[PDB]
RNA sequence: GGCCUACCAUGGUUUCAACGGGUAACGGGGAAUAAGGGUUCGAUUCCGGAGAGGGAGCCUGAGAAACGGCUACCACAUCCAAGGAAGGCAGCAGGCGCGCAAAUUACCCAAUCCUAAUUCAGGGAGGUAGUGACAAUAAAUAACGAUACAGGGCCCAUUCGGGUCUUGUAAUUGGAAUGAGUACAAUGUAAAUACCUUAACGAGGAACAAUUGGAGGGCAAGUCUGGUGCCAGCAGCCGCGGUAAUUCCAG
């Protein structure tokens, strides 16, 4: 019964049968296609840095109304452009065109998060300070 | 529309807070000074 | 400043080095450390070893104060306390002197411009000076 | 390319971190011994597993198992020793019972405090950390020293701190100092 | 020894996966996670292999297909009197570049050992110090006291009172103790720095002042106040915000 082979000599049967079902995993595929290196916009990598090309104003979704005040930035290591999500209120002020801003994974994964319909980063440095400290006053944006 | 969206007004209740200061108040205790003072205020029964 | 105690622990003798190896075990109940030459003085005493045959090196003050511990060499014949010791242990004394030299830097930066030449060196200053000269 | 330094952790966080019952089981933990912080607690908890997983490793072996009753003496002698397990309770299944109240109980920061002299649980700990109080000979200030039963006779004030003679520190040295030169001349 | 050659035979491997392709693959001891079974990692303190900008070829020797040896290239690249010459930091320190991402052009052979004609010389091997919140251990930021209001329940009660039982708010004061630091010394050390000791200074809220995130639920902790009004924003998830926001910005 069971389906599957029980015979004491049978294991390479158990083991090719495992490793063909591993590939439904969703982690164990992209461990063994390198989509990180290859697809992902980051390189596989928890950060990058990047260069700002606009300000963007996404439209909440559903059930909220508000503009999400995010940026585009196109990448040094890659060239890629994506849309990243500037924090709480007053730092799409702190940030402007061509401030050379560094970029961070927005939670979920390689996901949107909350309303914001297709961002998948947000900003964490900005000239190269923070914005912490930025929107704290606890540092000043270099003259640039 | 839905091509933009409104930069304009980013900041606007941040900036329009009527702030005003922390006041001064005597510092309190650190370390293991701490815990007791918190448990004793959750202790007070007599 | 009441008193000190000199405790020599683990006496071994040493006959093919000629000299008395043990552990010093200085107990010093009021003072602030027991400055090792004062030691030599005593611990020449209880070994008639003139102060030139007595070395203390390793001294460490236990925590909290109040007894230290190291260790102690006494040789015999003064002459052979020269004999073995390490200069550097001896310079502290002031048997020997502290032989100067360049640092590290110049004296290999030195070798390096002497392991150009082939000689002597001074075929070539002979006739490069009759160059520079005229 | 010298050989590794070995290095441990001594402690353990726990798995669910806001509870009601672990929370407030601090009443006793943090209030009645005068703890630092909760990695005092988790440090106790970590060694008192540490035990728990060689003691029943020892009861699944065979009874007169070679293996069994050596690392089961030693276990036993060395818990007699600092005190947390009591004189005839020598037996493996009592040190599973073994909990954590009573690795605290032999902690220097309580023995001080129990053997008089400290008139605070966590007035002991101050005068262990300013240089006071001594073991036999020597001067502790850790207060997490977990004396053995052949120290209890010994816990006394150092020979060097003010309150074992010793001419007292710079507070009364200067205060009785102002007093000389205001009153004495 | 098909290692190569001459002659001869037609073999050898494979669905029990040969052959080819990929690997952001040096292999192992080992690391992380810990019911058992497992999953993931291992460039990297030890062992083995390979390489010295790429690829060949060699001299010397016991030992090299050696690169801090030689014979010419290419990502290359230096010097000039323009004729020629010289090079190889995946050694140590440092620079540029690359990037999310990583230290001083410091001191010394005193330890560990190595080499030599050799006790002595030499060793950026190695050690010492600087930078260093990678990780790990221990544990300061206070300790004893004295001093007071305002209630509420009940009891006895004249009604003016106690006489318990508990609720909150501090707020003014005192002598004691100590190291964080500043340092005679000595100790430490190749010489120092630092630690461990230790003379002399070194605590009263103004400091010698602890932060980082949170307070709807998961998940511990406000339906307190001011601002905003589906805006600003928060929110890992469910959700919050459209004029009484326990969720934003503040105290």
């Amino acid at each position: 019964g069971k389906g599957k082979p029980r015979g004491l000599n049978s294991a390479r049967k158990l083991r090719v049968h495992r490793r063909n079902n591993r590939w439904a995993e969703n982690n164990y595929k992209k461990r063994l296609l390198g989509t990180a290196f290859k697809s992902s916009p980051f390189g596989g990598s928890s950060h990058a840095k990047g260069i700002v090309l606009e300000k963007l104003g996404i439209e909440s979704k559903q059930p909220n109304s508000a503009i999400r005040k995010c940026v585009r930035v196109q990448l040094i290591k890659n060239g890629k452009k994506v849309t990243a999500f500037v924090p709480n209120d007053g730092c799409l002020n702190f940030v402007d065109e061509n401030d050379e801003v560094l970029l961070a994974g927005f939670g979920r994964k390689g996901k949107a998060k909350g309303d914001i319909p297709g961002v998948r980063f947000k900003v964490v440095k900005v000239s190269g300070v923070s914005l912490l400290a930025l929107w704290k006053e606890k540092k000043e944006k270099p003259r640039s | 529309a839905k091509v933009h969206g409104s930069l304009a007004r980013a900041g606007k209740v941040k900036s329009q807070t009527p702030k005003v200061e922390k006041t001064e108040k005597p510092k309190k205790p650190k370390g293991r000074a701490y815990k007791r003072l918190l448990y004793t205020r959750r202790f007070v029964n007599v | 400043s009441d008193a000190v105690t000199i405790r020599t622990r683990k006496v071994i003798s040493n006959p093919l080095l000629a000299r008395k190896q043990f552990v010093v075990d200085v107990l010093h109940p009021n003072r602030a450390n027991v400055s090792k030459d004062e030691l030599r003085e005593k611990l020449a005493e209880v070994y008639k070893a003139e102060k030139d045959a007595v070395s203390v090196f390793g001294f460490r003050t236990q925590f909290g104060g109040g007894k230290s511990v190291g260790f102690g060499l006494v040789y015999n014949s003064v002459a052979e306390a020269k004999k073995f010791e390490p200069t550097y242990r001896l310079v502290r004394y002031g048997l020997a002197e502290k032989v100067e030299k360049a640092s590290r830097q110049q004296r290999k930066q030195k070798k390096n411009r002497d392991k150009k030449i082939f000689g002597t060196g001074k075929r070539l200053a002979k006739k490069v000076a009759r160059r520079n000269a005229d | 390319p010298r050989a590794p330094r070995t290095y441990s952790k001594t402690y353990s966080t726990p798995k669910r971190p806001y509870e009601s019952s672990r929370l407030d089981a601090e009443l006793k933990l943090a209030g009645e011994f005068g703890l630092k912080n909760k990695k005092e607690i988790y440090r106790i908890s970590f060694q008192l597993s540490k035990i728990r997983r060689a003691a029943r490793d020892l009861l699944t072996r065979d009874e007169k198992d070679p293996k069994r009753l050596f690392e089961g003496n030693a276990l036993i002698r060395r818990l007699v020793r600092v005190g947390v397990l009591s004189e005839d309770k020598k037996k493996l299944d009592y040190v599973l019972a073994l909990k954590v109240e009573d690795f605290l109980e032999r902690r220097l920061q309580t023995q001080v405090y129990k053997l008089g002299l400290a008139k605070s649980v966590h007035h002991a700990r101050v005068l262990i950390t300013q240089r006071h109080i001594a073991v036999g000979k020597q001067i502790v200030n850790i207060p997490s020293f977990m004396v053995r039963l052949d120290s209890e006779k010994h816990i006394d004030f150092a020979p060097t701190s003010p309150f074992g003679g010793a001419r007292p520190g710079r507070v009364a040295r200067r205060n009785a100092a102002r007093k000389a030169e205001a009153s004495g001349e």
